[PDB]
């Protein structure tokens, strides 16, 4: 989250010289960036996917071979 | 009499007696003895494959 350090650092380099005060745009912009982002759960139903793809893969291709 | 003369001439010629008409049902039923036998293994290799193609079906349905 670069958006969070380059406020802190803005907000402590203008902490005396508060010539631009960019403090409500990093917040509206954290806020904003927050609500429009929005476990290793994904990651188990990744692998599960990934099996069930190779055993309908397998299944598939055991039945190449047929003659009759 | 034209009539009946010419039907009892050109009747069929054969099992009036005894023999003729056992000698030809003998030849058929071998005739058909051997065609039952061609069409019994006809059929098994017909039900073998089906019997084939509904296993691979039940196999396919497991997965």
């Amino acid at each position: 989250f670069l958006p969070l350090v380059h406020n802190v650092i803005k907000c402590m380099d203008k902490d005396s010289p508060d010539l631009h005060q960019d403090l409500n745009a990093l917040k509206t912009k954290f806020q904003e960036l927050r609500k429009l982002i929005g476990p290793e759960q994904q990651q188990q139903q990744l692998h599960s996917l990934r099996e069930q793809v190779r055993t309908k893969n397998e299944l598939l291709q055991k039945y190449k071979s047929l003659c009759m | 009499a034209k009539d009946i003369d010419v039907l009892i001439d050109s009747l069929p010629s054969e099992e009036s007696t005894a023999a003729l008409q056992a000698a030809s049902l003998y030849k058929l039923e071998e005739e058909n003895h051997e065609a039952a036998t061609c069409l019994e293994d006809v059929v098994y290799r017909g039900d073998m494959l089906l019997e084939k193609i509904q296993s691979a079906l039940a196999d396919i349905a497991q997965s």
